DNA sequence: ATCAATATCCACCTGCAGATTCTACCAAAAGTGTATTTGGAAACTGCTCCATCAAAAGGCATGTTCAGCGGAATTCCGCTGAACATGCCTTTTGATGGAGCAGTTTCCAAATACACTTTTGGTAGAATCTGCAGGTGGATATTGAT
DNA sequence: ATCAATATCCACCTGCAGATTCTACCAAAAGTGTATTTGGAAACTGCTCCATCAAAAGGCATGTTCAGCGGAATTCCGCTGAACATGCCTTTTGATGGAGCAGTTTCCAAATACACTTTTGGTAGAATCTGCAGGTGGATATTGAT
C-alpha cells in the first residue's frame, strides 16, 4: 500500500509528445517533486490561513500563496488555467 | 551556566577593581656511561641461568659438615650449578610430577639422559666456538659474571659425586604440594592474590644468519688480536 | 708469525657491506 | 601456526636489532686505534673483547625455537 | 590649518559609529522612495511607519552583511579596495537571484 | 602488611597486606632486588646475586639520559616474569589497578637513578595495552625508599611530550587518586602561563590540545580551580591577573633541571591483534 | 461524472483533498477550492516535463535519465529560484567555465 | 520621483563604515543603489501580497513581519 | 501548604492552560500529551533563563541598571550558544557588533 | 485591547534573579518576539516530528527528541536536565 | 570495532574539480577539508540519530536522512 | 614518452566529468567511514545502503557547492590554486550556522 | 624627541518620559472531577538485511622524476578617492483633513459525519519489447616541436 | 606555415536488464445524498492612522588636492602535473549467522471533552522616583612639525 500519481504524469507525459519513456529513479526524483512542491503549498496554506485571522480552509489566500512563492508568469498563467479548472468544474451546473 | 567554548581572549593588567651503610659487603661496582646509550634485547633469565639460590640449611649438610676435605672438590658457589640441572632436566618433559606425591621420579632412570642432557641449549657457545677457536681457556659470555673463572664444571662429577644431589631435593618440596623454596608467584588463577609462502616469506630464515656470521669477522679484527696481547 | 687470518679479513667486510644492507 | 606470526615476532623481538645492528659496528669500530698508540697493565684484552663476545652472543639468543619452524611448517 | 596623518579619522568614525547603533537614513526620502514603488504594483497603498522602520534596519543588516563580506573577500585579494564584481560575487556567493 | 620493607636507606611497612606472601606468610625479613626486582623472602636465598648479577639496571635501551637520572619504557607484551613482578612491587602499597587478568598486555613506563653501584630504583606509572581514553598517566607508584624531591614529579612532566611525537591525546583514568594532584593540577595549571606568556593574540583553547597535547575543559579545570575564567564584557578573558606576577616570575627566577626533546629516539608503537 | 471529471483534469479530486485533509488543522474548508488545488501542483508539473525535451528531437533517446533529467531541468532558470534548495541525486552540474 | 540617490555617498559611507570598509570605490553608487533597490522590491513585492489578502491598503507591521519571516530574514520587535 | 492547586506542582513559571492552547492552536493532527506537554514550561524557562543572566551580565559592565536592545544582541551575537541558535532573528535597530579586522590594522 | 501576553512572567523572573534590573518596551518587544518565535519555530518541528513518525499522540518523547536537536546540547541539557526536575514535581499524584 | 582515522583516503578532489569547473588544484587541502567533511556528516549523524532513536530504531531509513538534510538545509530528491 | 601540456588533458577530463554525472565517492571507503563514525556516540547503529548513497551525494553535493564557489573566489582572488583561508573564507561566506 | 592639537574618558549636574510599579476591574479562563474513545506500550514473530569471510584479479593509488608556467611580490608610475572647507536642499519637527478596519450584527453554500455504492489504483506477474548502454570500424578535430 | 601520433565523432551491431503493460485481484479510499451549523460575506459606522504642508540646522553637495595604495611587468622557483612501475585494497559474488526490526493483536491509564470557579493577567492607568542621556567640566588617549 503507497502513493504516487505515476500513471498521472504519464498522462501528461502523453498530453505532450507521448512516445518518451523515463528513467525509473527520475520517477521517484519527480515523485520527490511532486510530494515537496504539494507539501511547500500545503504548509504555506496552513499558515495563511493561520495568520489571516479565519478558521474556514479558504480560497483566495491559497491563491496568492501559490502566486507568491512561485516565480512570475508561470504563475500568473497557472492560476488563470487554475481558475479555468475550478470555473468548469463548478459551471458544470 | 555553562562550560564555555573555545576562540576566546585574555588581558594582561587593567582593572578589573638513618643513613645506611651495608653497601660496602653486599654492594659493589663501578658504572659507565656515555653519549652513547647501553643497548639490551635478552632476558633475565638468561643472565642468571639457574633460577635458584639457597640456604644455611641446605649447605650444612654440605659445607661445615664435610668441606675441609671433600675427595673431590665441593664448593659453595658449584652446589648450585649442578643442583639446578636436574629439575629443570625432568622439566620439559614430565609434567605429573606435581600433583601426585607419592611419585616423584628417580635418578636411577636419570642416567643416560642427563649426562648428555641440556639445560636450554646449554653449550651454545660450540657449534660458533668450534670455528671460533676459542677454546684455548674456557668460554665466558657478558652474563657470566666475575665468579667462575676459578669454579668447574659439571658433567665430570657425576663420575664423582652425583648420586648424592636429588636426595635432598626430595624432603621439602611438597609441604605446598609442589612449589620450589623461593615460590613461584600468585601464578595459578588470575581471580584474586592469596598463501603467504609463495614470493615474500620464502625470505624467512636467510636474513639472519647472514648476519650470524660476519659479526664473526667483525670480531675477528680483536680475536685475531689475542697474540699481538702475547 | 700471527698474522695468518689478520691478513685478509679487512676488506672482506665491505664486500658484506656490498652485500646485504645495500640494495 | 603460520609463518608470518614467527616472520613478525622475528621483526617485533627484532624491534631492537637492525637498530642494534646500526649500533653494533660502532663503540668498537670507534676505539680499533687505540693499540696503533699502545705501541692499562691487566685489561682490555679481556674486557674489551667481552662485548665482542657478545656482539657474537646477542644474536645466538634467537635461535633455540625458531630455527625448527623451518622444517616443521613446510609439512 | 592643521591636520593628521589623512585618513585616520576613518577609525574614529568606525569607533563612534559601530560602538552606536542608531538608524541613519531621513525617513521622509525613504518613505517617498516606497511609495513611488508601491505605485507599480497597487494603487492607494498605505504604510505603517513602525514597518518603514523596519524595512530600514532590514535593508541595513543586509548591507551590513555587504559590507563585512566584500571586506574580508577584498583582503583574501590582498588588497582592501572593493568594487563592483567584488559585490557581485558577493551577492551571487551570499546568493540573492 | 606483613614483615616490613628493608631496602635503600628508608625502613618502611607494607601499605597493602599480602599479595607475594600467597606462599610466603611464613619468615621475617623482606630483602628487595632493584634492577630486575626478584626478591627473596627468607634470608640466605637472597644475598648469592652479588656473585650473579652482570646487569646493574632494569634492562631498557634509552632514549634518555640526563646528568642526574635515567627514565625507561619497557615492552610489556615482550616481558613475562619481570611484567608481573613489578606489578607484585606495585600491590603491597599501590592496590588501586585493575587485576581482572594477571595482566600481560600493558606498557611499562618505569624510573631508575644512575649510580655507579647500582641503579637505585624509584617507583613508576604504568599505560594499558589498549588506547581509547587518551591515557596520559595510568598507574602511579613511588616507594618511599625514593620519594623526596621533585622526582616524584618528574613522572608528569614525561608525559605530555611522549605526545609530542606521538601527537595525540592523553586522557586520566577513573582512578583519580589524591597527593598527585598536588603534582598533577599543580603542573598542569601553570603550563597556561608557558603558553600565556606567548600568544599575544587570541587564545584558541582548543590548540592546548596541540600545544600542550591536554584536554581542554579537564585544563580549565585546574584553571577555574584557579579561576581564570572572566567573560562577559564582550569577551571571555583569560585576564593575566596580578597574583600571577609573582607566580610566574617565581618560576622565571628559581628554576630547576629539564630536558630537551631532540633527546628522543622512538618511534610511537602501535601493536598488532584485534 | 465524477469529481475529477467536472473538472476535467488528470489528478484524482479526493485524493488531493485527502491529501489536503491530512496535514491541515481547521477542520473545514471550501472543497471547490481544492478543484483549482488539485491544479496548484498541476501546470507547475506540466510546465517541468515537456520542458525535458530539447535533445529529445535530435537525440531519439526514448528515456530521461536523471543528469538528462537535470540537464534542462537547471535551465528551468527561473524555478531554481523554487530550486534553491534543491538537491537532484545523479544530476550533476553544467559546465561553467569562468 | 527619482530619489534613490538620497541614500547618498556620506550615507552609504556612514552605513559602510557600519560594515567597516575603508579604501571606498567612488564608482560604487549606481550597483549599491541597484543592489538596494534589488531587495527592497525583494521585500516590499510580498509585504504587498501580505497586505493585499488581507483586504487592507495600508501596510502594518504584522503582514510585513510574515512576509521577512517566511523569506529567510526575519526581524523582530513589532508584534 | 495548600491543597488547591494552580497546577502549582512543577517549580513553575507560567501559566500552563494558556500554552496548551498555544498548542491547541497549532492543531494540526488530533492526540497531544496532556500533562507532559508542560515541558514547555522547561522549554521556555530554559532559554530566558539563558540569556537574561547574560542580559544581567552587561549591566553592571556598563553600570547601567536598565537594560535595552541594542546590548541584548551584542551580547547574543557575542553569544556563541545563542547567536547561532537564532542568527537569522534580526532585531530592531541595534546595530551589530563593532569589530575592526587585524589585518587592516598596519599602523598607518 | 485583546492579546496574549507574557511580560509579568518574564519580569517576575527577572526580579527573581536581581530585584535592580530595568528593561524597555522596545527589549520587551524585541525578547516577547524571541520567545513567541522559538516557541513556534519548535512548534513547527515537533509537530512535523511526531507527524511523520507515524504517531497520532503528541508526545514529550518526540519534542524531548525535538529539543535535543532543535537546541544545542549544552543549554539543551540544561533544559532535559530542569524537565527531569520538572516532571518528577509532575510525578507526585498526590496531595503533596 | 576497528576504528581509527580513515579518513585520510584520497585527493577525490581530483576528480571533483572535473566535477568542478576549477582550475589547478596544487593539493595541500586535504586535512580541512576532512575536516569539513567531517563537520557536515557529525551535524548530519547527530540529527540522524536523534531521529532513528525517536522512531526506537536501530538502522537509518532513508526519510531519516532526507528530512535531516530538509532540517539543516538542501533537499535530496527522490529517496523518500 | 609523449607528454601533453599540463592543464589541457585537464581539460579533458573537465569536458569528461561536466559531461559525467557517475557514482563519485567509492563505496566501500564510504561505508566502512560511516560505520565508524557511527558506532561512537551510542549503540552501533544499522544503516539502509540507499542512505549510504544519500550520504554519498549529500557530502558530494556539499561539496561541489564549495568547490563552485571556492572556484569563483579563488579565479577572482588572481591565483588558480586552492588554499586554506579562501575555505575559510567560503564557509563564513556560506554561513555555517 | 618635545610640546600643540585634537578629541577621548571619566565624572558631576539636570529634566524628562517613563518604565515600572502597584492598584483595579473583570474576562476569560486554568484548573478542576469525571465519563470515554482511543491511541497506545508491548509481546509475539518471522526475516530482511546487516554484517564476517572467502579469494583473486583490476582499476586505482601511491610511489619517485622532473620539468615547468602559476603565484608572490616588489617595482616606478599613476589616481580616483578621503579630509578640512564654502554654499545650499530639504528634512526635520512644528502644523491640520478623510477611509477603513475593526468591530458588530445577520444569512447560507457548504463539510463532517455518516452511510451507502464503485471503480481503480495499489501489488505484482511476467511475456514481450526494445532501449540503450556498451563494443568495433572509417573519417575527422587536436595540439608540441621545427 | 607544417609534420603526425592521439583522441573523438558517427554508423553499425547486441545482451540483457529492466519497463510497460496490461490481466488479475482486492480491497477501499472516494463520490455522493442528507442533516446542522458555522464560519465567512458582507454591510454599516467611528475616529485611528494614514494622508499633506511651514521654519532652522545639518547633512550634504561640492569642493580642492595630495597619497597610500593599486598595479601590470618583471622577477624568481615550486610543489605539483604527466607519466610510468608496481603494490595491493576494493569490489565483488557467493556463502552464511543471526537479530533488532516492522508489523497486528493487544488490553488500559489517561488525554480529552464536557461544565463550575475563584484567582488574576490583560489592559488601563496613575504615582512618582529615578535612570539616565546629555550638558558641563576636568584631565588627558592618540598623534602631528622639524
Amino acid at each position: 500500500r503507497k502513493e504516487t500519481y505515476s500513471s498521472y504524469i504519464y498522462k501528461v507525459l502523453k498530453q505532450t509528445h507521448p512516445d518518451t519513456g523515463i528513467s525509473q529513479k527520475s520517477m521517484s526524483i519527480l515523485n520527490s517533486f511532486v510530494n515537496d512542491i504539494f507539501e511547500r503549498i500545503a504548509t504555506e496554506a496552513s499558515k495563511l490561513a493561520a495568520y489571516n485571522k479565519k478558521s474556514t480552509i479558504s480560497a483566495r489566500e491559497i491563491q496568492t500563496a501559490v502566486r507568491l512563492i512561485l516565480p512570475g508568469e508561470l504563475a500568473k498563467h497557472a492560476v488563470s488555467e487554475g481558475t479555468r479548472a475550478v470555473t468548469k468544474y463548478s459551471s458544470s451546473t | 551556566r555553562k562550560i564555555s567554548v573555545k576562540q576566546h581572549l585574555k588581558i594582561y593588567l587593567p582593572n578589573d577593581l638513618m643513613t645506611w651503610n651495608e653497601y660496602d659487603k653486599f654492594y659493589t661496582g663501578s658504572f659507565q656511561e656515555t653519549t652513547s646509550y647501553i643497548k639490551f634485547s635478552a632476558t633475565v633469565e638468561d643472565c642468571c641461568g639457574t633460577n635458584y639460590n639457597m640456604d644455611e640449611r641446605d649447605e650444612t649438610f654440605l659445607n661445615e659438615q664435610v668441606n675441609k676435605g671433600s675427595s673431590d672438590i665441593l664448593t659453595e658457589d658449584e652446589f648450585e650449578i649442578l643442583c639446578s640441572s636436574f629439575e629443570h632436566a625432568i622439566h620439559e618433559r614430565q609434567p605429573f610430577l606435581s600433583m601426585d606425591p607419592e611419585s616423584i621420579l628417580s635418578f636411577e632412570e636419570l642416567k643416560p639422559t642427563l649426562i648428555k642432557s641440556d639445560m636450554a641449549d646449554f653449550n651454545l657457545r660450540n657449534q660458533l666456538n668450534h670455528e671460533i677457536n676459542s677454546h684455548k681457556t674456557h668460554f665466558i659470555t657478558q652474563f657470566d659474571p666475575v665468579s667462575q673463572m676459578n669454579t668447574r664444571p659439571l658433567i665430570q662429577l657425576i663420575e664423582k659425586f652425583g648420586s648424592k644431589i636429588y636426595d635432598y631435593w626430595r624432603e621439602r618440596k611438597i609441604e605446598v604440594n609442589g612449589y620450589e623454596i623461593f615460590p613461584q608467584l600468585k601464578f595459578e588463577r588470575p581471580g584474586e592474590k592469596e598463501i603467504l609462502n609463495s614470493q615474500r616469506l620464502r625470505a624467512l630464515h636467510q636474513e639472519l644468519k647472514n648476519a650470524k656470521d660476519l659479526a664473526l669477522l667483525v670480531a675477528k679484527r680483536e680475536n685475531v688480536s689475542l697474540n699481538w696481547i702475547n | 708469525e700471527q698474522e695468518d687470518t689478520f691478513d685478509n679479513l679487512q676488506q672482506e667486510i665491505y664486500d658484506k657491506e656490498t652485500e646485504y644492507f645495500s640494495h | 601456526m603460520d609463518p608470518s606470526l614467527v616472520l613478525e615476532q622475528t621483526i617485533q623481538d627484532v624491534s631492537n636489532l637492525p637498530s642494534e645492528f646500526r649500533y653494533l659496528l660502532e663503540e668498537i669500530g670507534s676505539n680499533d686505534l687505540k693499540l696503533i698508540e699502545e705501541k692499562k697493565c691487566q685489561s682490555l684484552q679481556r674486557e674489551k673483547c667481552v662485548l665482542a663476545n657478545t656482539a657474537l652472543f646477542l644474536i645466538a639468543r634467537h635461535l633455540n625455537k625458531l630455527e625448527k619452524n623451518i622444517a616443521l611448517l613446510e609439512e | 590649518p592643521h591636520r593628521y596623518k589623512p585618513g585616520t579619522v576613518a577609525l574614529r568614525e568606525i569607533r563612534r559609529f559601530q560602538k552606536s547603533t542608531e538608524l541613519l537614513i531621513r525617513k521622509l526620502p525613504f518613505q517617498r522612495l516606497v511609495r513611488e514603488i508601491a505605485q507599480d504594483f497597487k494603487t492607494d497603498l498605505r504604510f505603517q511607519s513602525s514597518a518603514i522602520g523596519a524595512l530600514q534596519e532590514s535593508v541595513e543588516a543586509y548591507l551590513v552583511s555587504l559590507f563585512e563580506d566584500t571586506n574580508l573577500a577584498a583582503i583574501h585579494a590582498k588588497r582592501v579596495t572593493i568594487q563592483k564584481k567584488d559585490i557581485k560575487l558577493a551577492r551571487r556567493l551570499r546568493g540573492e537571484r | 602488611n606483613l614483615n616490613r620493607i628493608i631496602m635503600g636507606k628508608y625502613e618502611i611497612e607494607p601499605w597493602y597486606f599480602s599479595p607475594y606472601p600467597i606462599e610466603l606468610t611464613d619468615e621475617d625479613f623482606i630483602y628487595i632486588d632493584d634492577f630486575t626486582l626478584q626478591y627473596f623472602g627468607s634470608k640466605k636465598q637472597y644475598e648469592r646475586y652479588r656473585k650473579k648479577c652482570t646487569l646493574r639496571h632494569p634492562p631498557g635501551n634509552e632514549i634518555y639520559r640526563d646528568d642526574y637520572v635515567s627514565f625507561f619504557e619497557i615492552d610489556g607484551r615482550k616481558q613475562r616474569t619481570w611484567c608481573r613482578n613489578l606489578c607484585l612491587l606495585s600491590k603491597l602499597f599501590l592496590d588501586h589497578k585493575t587485576l581482572y587478568y594477571d595482566v600481560d598486555p600493558f606498557l611499562f613506563y618505569c624510573m631508575t637513578r644512575r649510580d655507579e653501584l647500582g641503579h637505585h630504583l624509584v617507583g613508576y606509572f604504568s599505560k594499558e595495552k589498549e588506547s581509547a581514553d587518551g591515557y596520559n598517566v595510568a598507574c602511579i607508584l613511588t616507594l618511599p625508599q625514593y620519594q623526596r624531591m621533585g622526582y616524584g614529579k618528574l613522572l608528569i612532566e614525561f608525559s605530555y611530550e611522549l605526545s609530542k611525537k606521538e601527537n595525540k591525546v592523553g586522557s586520566p583514568e577513573k582512578p583519580l587518586s589524591d597527593l598527585g594532584l598536588l603534582s598533577y593540577r599543580a603542573y598542569w595549571s601553570d603550563t597556561l602561563i608557558t603558553l600565556l606568556v606567548e600568544h599575544q593574540k587570541e587564545i584558541t583553547i582548543d590548540e592546548i590540545s596541540s600545544m600542550t597535547s591536554m584536554t581542554t575543559t579537564d585544563i580549565l579545570h585546574t584553571a577555574k580551580t584557579l579561576n581564570i575564567l572572566r567573560y562577559y564584557k564582550g569577551q571571555h578573558i583569560i585576564f593575566l591577573n596580578e597574583d600571577i606576577l609573582d607566580r610566574y616570575n617565581r618560576l622565571k627566577a628559581k628554576k630547576r633541571r629539564t630536558i630537551d626533546p631532540n633527546r628522543l629516539i622512538w618511534k610511537p608503537p602501535v601493536f598488532t591483534a584485534s | 461524472q465524477s469529481s475529477s471529471a467536472r473538472a476535467g483534469l488528470q489528478f484524482p479530486v479526493g485524493r488531493i483533498k485527502r491529501y489536503l485533509k491530512r496535514h491541515a488543522t481547521g477542520r473545514t474548508r471550501v472543497g471547490s477550492k481544492a478543484a483549482i488545488y488539485l491544479t496548484a501542483v498541476l501546470e507547475y508539473l506540466t510546465a517541468e516535463v515537456l520542458e525535458l525535451a530539447g535533445n529529445a528531437a535530435k537525440d531519439l533517446k526514448v528515456k530521461r535519465i536523471t543528469p538528462r533529467h537535470l540537464q534542462l531541468a537547471i535551465r528551468g532558470d527561473d524555478e531554481l529560484d523554487s530550486l534553491i534548495r534543491a538537491t537532484i541525486a545523479s544530476g550533476g552540474v553544467l559546465p561553467h567555465i569562468n | 520621483r527619482d530619489n534613490i540617490q538620497g541614500i547618498t555617498k556620506p550615507a552609504i559611507r556612514r552605513l559602510a563604515r557600519r560594515g567597516g570598509v575603508k579604501r571606498i570605490s567612488g564608482l560604487i553608487y549606481e550597483e549599491v543603489r541597484a543592489v538596494l533597490k534589488s531587495f527592497l522590491e525583494s521585500v516590499i513585492r510580498d509585504s504587498v501580497t501580505y497586505t493585499e489578502h488581507a483586504k487592507r491598503k495600508t501596510v502594518t507591521s504584522l503582514d510585513v513581519v510574515y512576509a521577512l519571516k517566511r523569506q529567510g530574514r526575519t526581524l523582530y520587535g513589532f508584534g
